[PDB]
RNA sequence: GGUACGAAGUCGAAACAAGGUAGUUGAUGGUGAACCAGUGGCUGAACAAAAA
RNA sequence: UUUUUUUUUUUUUUUUUUUUUUUUUUUUUUU
RNA sequence: AGAUCAUCGAAUAUAACGG
RNA sequence: UUUUUUUUUUUUUUU
RNA sequence: UCUUUGCCUGGAGGUUCGUACAGUUGUAGGUAAAAGGUAUGUUAGAGACU
RNA sequence: UAAUACAGGGUUGAACUGUGGGUUAGUUUCAAUGCCCAAGGCAGAGCACUGGAUUGGAUACCCAGGGAACUGUGCUCCCAUUAAUAAGAAUC
RNA sequence: AGUUCUAUUGUGUUAGCAUGGUUUCGA
RNA sequence: AGUCUUAAACACACCGCUCGUCACGUAACA
């Protein structure tokens, strides 16, 4: 089924860092049987606050990335474990797909109203 | 037609939470309706209020 | 009777299954990354014959 | 003094197990949910591929052979209340707990649950027999099933009493029957090659032959076993068996697990 | 809330009037038992005065 | 079998007009002797259950006194000559089952048939 | 945490209202249970006691402030 | 070794009621005698115990 | 022993469901 | 010629035939 | 000096 | 009011695959009150106040 | 007990089914703590054990040290034995 | 009562992550 | 000091109630 991942870049991260990232990841995507749908960006976000991740340093913001997927149930074991290894990357997450609340369906009229 | 109702016997049996330190259910968890509980409109008279979500497909 | 009910049958499914196909549509449109590797795709095909 | 400890798992125990799991882990090339080529005509091929059996999750791979195998045995179409069609559906869901169980084998909650199923099962077939004997026969041969008749009262003795764990024999080959070890019956010690000596709980499971509670040529005699001689129907061997399950003298049924 | 760990079953009414909400008597069962009312005769009970009964009509 | 003997939980109240009674066939021919002994105001089938009346007089009802003889588990059967020195010197009434449809404890002995007593209405010991 | 800041007010004053703060979140009670260890089948019977006494102690709370309400006013309701 | 009954002497204050600083129980350790230390379970559990 | 700072190791129930609100719908004569 | 509850001594159970 | 107790000790730090 | 499973008969007591498996309340020297509890009184280094 | 994977149970909607059941050995899983065996270690705790108190004549109460016991697919159910002291049907 | 489909998930199992009492360290 | 509330295995009611080791004597399962 379809799947979401969050990924939070750091200041120390440039365009190129980026481009390497996500091309790693879609070999993983088509080695189970999966295709991307789109990929977009958040921009920067405030922490609430400091990041202490050992043998990265100390942080106060970051990037804030977006990109959805869909492949095999098994394969987000293997994406996980390598976002972690990668530099660059302090804190992520992956949520499932929904049907209704999606950020691709229902991005409108939010705080509005 | 007529047709009477069912025996309200099932299988299975009725919650039991593990003892000791380790707090962990065994058979069943609490949120169990027994064959013997009350229809639901009579347990919530009140009903989904004005507020609440007409749409519960999260 | 039981014939009648079979035809009631495949008629409510049949609704049920078209409000699917439109959820799946709004996903395609809503993708860039999608159309953007289709397209690329298309135009090395023709070069490549040509 | 010997030391009670778990027997160790046969060659042939452990080859039979990996294999069940092959089986199960097969994914054929069709679609979920029904989706067949007309709506799916309206999705860019980027898109198709998610749909497919290969992208799809457990849950849709175990419900796509439900729906194939109910077609065998629909007599309507949407129809699934019928005894045939019930057959067919526990029998998958029972092969899907068990597959489970291989995986993860710290979920006690789950083995109560299995039996349920295996004894449910086992009621419908009852209900059938008497209702409609030549369908009853008929299913068994596409699922490959033991038929087994219900003419008269089950025994108490367990040595020839029915056992629902071993109702698909031909499917399953290590859960049939084993030995005995409640008094007289328990294996003798020995000694491994450790310096120490351990005394094992459960018999070792071998490995049966095919011929299990199966007809056989016999020949004619007069004597205590047969004080009238042998039918004209037991010479030739096409005689039916009533309860072929019946782990037989010096036996007992397998585990549950 | 708190998350309990288990549950306590008493069985004698010393410390069931603690761990429980209220041990009020609740109006008895008109299909199991009748209905009480004021004609019934009264409990057969001496009258005593810090232990010195008053048996006489003055 | 089962559920006569759940009829007699139901027609024993004091404080009540009418109570319901699942439906049985052997139900409906038991209540058509007690109306005729004038101790049934009357009962009517409403489908699933079966609505019965309840007669009273000068507060007290009219049946004070049940007790159930035959049981599902086991079978009480009598002689024409055994009935009558069970019954004797008294009023209450006793339900048995013939061959010929069922009657009342009166009748069984006029016709020297041997009955079935089923159960009792306003018996003492 | 709780921080307050002190303008145009006596200290005494102030001291007053980070002291009922901790009684809300509970910090002195869970401070001293951590100090001694006690064992699962103690807290098995506390917490279900708790459940009993707090809530009647709120019942008998509001019925007091009716009595100081309308000891102030007089007046009494009847079956009018 | 252990147990019953009668008489009755010495050495101790374990149970009752929070004084032995709660006390019966499953499996162990220890001590001249009440039995004692630790873990699990129970109450056949005493004291104390919320507003903005 | 107190305070402060910057990344080692073991462990995982503090917060988060509640006026016990069905004909109140159930516990055992008497003192 | 057909049918025709077994009980006490505390208790300790699967045995005999053919490959 | 620190820690601890109804009270006290043992133990730990040494310009 | 009805169907079926399991269990008890006042309190109370026992020698000084073979050291394995299975199985256990009962054949006494002795006794006439063990015990649930509504109420009263008393005691309490247990809580409150004229 | 936030995220993700596998598979159960409960509530409601449609279809199907058209008496399928209650109890349960000569039966089968799971089952706190303690003990044997095994795997183990570098935290927080402590039985035994000479480590600082007793008495109005005897002690484990009050501190500290302290090599058993604390994660198991196993052997395994002795107890105050896990959600009342009935597994079902009928009278609201 | 039971099977199929659909909504719902502090119920069983689960290796890395976040936070935190204690503990540990001092270019 | 006088009352109120709660607990109690005592009610000749705390000078209450009750347990254990050791010493002597009479006996049944040896």
């Amino acid at each position: 089924v379809f799947y979401e991942t969050f990924v939070l870049f750091s200041k120390r991260v440039q365009r190129a860092d980026i481009r390497q990232l996500l091309k790693q990841q879609e070999a993983l995507i088509t080695k189970h049987h999966g295709s991307m749908l789109a990929v977009r960006d958040l921009g920067w976000r405030k922490t609430a606050f400091r990041v202490i991740k050992p043998r990265q340093g100390i942080f106060w913001f970051g990037r804030l990335f977006y990109f959805s997927f869909g492949a095999n149930p098994a394969a987000i074991t293997e994406m996980s474990q390598s976002l972690q290894s990668t530099n660059g990357v302090l804190r992520h997450a992956t949520v499932r797909m929904k049907k209704r609340h999606n950020l691709m369906t229902y991005n409108h009229h939010i705080h509005a109203r | 037609p007529v047709v009477f109702p069912h025996t309200r016997a099932r299988a299975g049996g009725k919650p039991i939470m593990m003892r000791g330190k380790s707090g962990k259910w065994h058979w069943l968890g609490p949120y169990w309706k027994p064959p013997w509980a009350p229809s639901n409109k009579a347990r919530w008279p009140t009903g989904p209020e004005e507020w609440a979500w007409s749409d519960p497909t999260r | 009777e039981k014939k009648v009910t079979q035809s009631l049958q495949t008629a409510r499914v049949s609704r049920r299954k078209v409000a699917h196909v439109l959820w799946l549509k709004k996903l395609q449109d809503s993708s860039d990354f999608l159309q953007e590797q289709e397209e690329a795709a298309r135009g090395v095909a023709a070069l490549a014959r040509a | 003094v010997a030391l009670k400890t778990r027997a160790p798992k046969s060659p042939w125990y452990i080859e039979a197990e990996k294999e069940f799991l092959n089986e199960r882990a097969q994914v054929p090339d069709a679609y979920i949910e029904r989706w067949h080529g007309e709506d799916l005509s309206k999705l860019s091929p980027a898109l198709r591929r998610c749909l497919h059996l290969r992208c799809a999750s457990s849950k849709e791979l175990h419900s796509w052979r439900k729906l194939q195998l109910c077609r065998l045995l629909q007599r309507r179409p949407f129809d699934t209340g019928s005894p045939a069609v019930q057959l067919a559906c526990l029998t998958e869901k029972i092969l899907n707990v068990r597959a489970h169980l291989l995986r993860h084998f710290r979920d006690q909650q789950k083995k109560k649950v299995l039996s349920i199923w295996l004894s449910r099962r086992h009621r419908v077939m009852k209900y059938l027999y008497r209702v409609d004997f030549n369908l009853y026969k008929y299913v068994c041969q596409q699922l490959r099933i033991k038929c087994v008749r219900f003419a008269i009262p089950d025994s108490r003795d367990r040595q020839r009493a029915i056992s629902p764990i071993a109702v698909d024999g031909d499917r399953c080959k290590f859960l049939i029957r084993q030995k005995l070890w409640k008094a007289r019956f328990r294996p003798r010690q020995l000694k491994q090659v450790d310096g120490k000596v351990v005394r094992f709980t459960r018999h070792p499971m071998e490995q049966p032959s095919s011929a299990w509670n199966l007809p056989k040529e016999h020949r004619p005699s007069l004597s205590r076993a047969w004080p009238y001689g042998v039918r004209e129907e037991r010479l030739k061997g096409n005689y039916v068996i009533q309860n072929p399950t019946a782990a037989g003298l010096g036996y007992c049924p397998a585990p549950l697990f | 809330a708190p998350f309990p760990r288990g549950i306590v079953k008493p069985r004698s009414a010393k410390v069931r009037a603690i761990l429980n909400l209220s041990v009020e008597q609740r109006q008895p069962n008109p299909l199991r038992a009748p209905r009480k009312s004021l004609l019934d005769p009264p409990p057969c009970v001496a009258p005593l005065e810090k232990g010195n009964p008053k048996l006489d009509r003055q | 079998m089962q559920r006569a003997c759940e009829m007699v939980v139901s027609l024993l109240r004091v404080d009540a007009l009418s109570q319901r009674c699942p439906f049985h066939v052997l139900n409906v021919q038991i209540l058509d002797l007690l109306q005729r002994e004038g101790l049934i105001r009357g009962f009517k089938v409403d489908g699933t259950k079966i609505d019965i009346l309840l007669k009273h007089y000068k507060g007290a009802p009219v049946i004070r006194n049940i007790r159930v003889v035959s049981k599902p588990s086991r079978d009480i059967w009598l002689t024409p000559h055994e009935l009558k020195f069970r019954t004797r010197f008294n009023t209450g009434l006793w339900i048995m089952q013939t061959s010929c449809g069922v009657i009342s404890h009166r009748d069984c002995l006029r016709m020297g048939i041997g009955g079935k007593m089923l159960m009792a209405i306003n018996n003492g010991y | 945490s709780c921080h307050r800041h002190v303008f145009r007010a006596a200290p005494a004053a102030v001291f007053a209202s980070v002291q009922r703060w901790g009684r809300r979140n509970n910090v002195h009670k869970l401070t001293l249970l951590v100090q001694t260890y006690e064992k699962p089948c103690v807290k098995r019977t506390r917490i279900a006691e708790e459940k009993a006494y707090y809530p009647r102690w709120f019942y008998l709370r509001y019925a007091t402030e009716v009595i100081r309400y309308s000891l102030k006013h007089h007046l009494r309701l009847g079956q009018a």
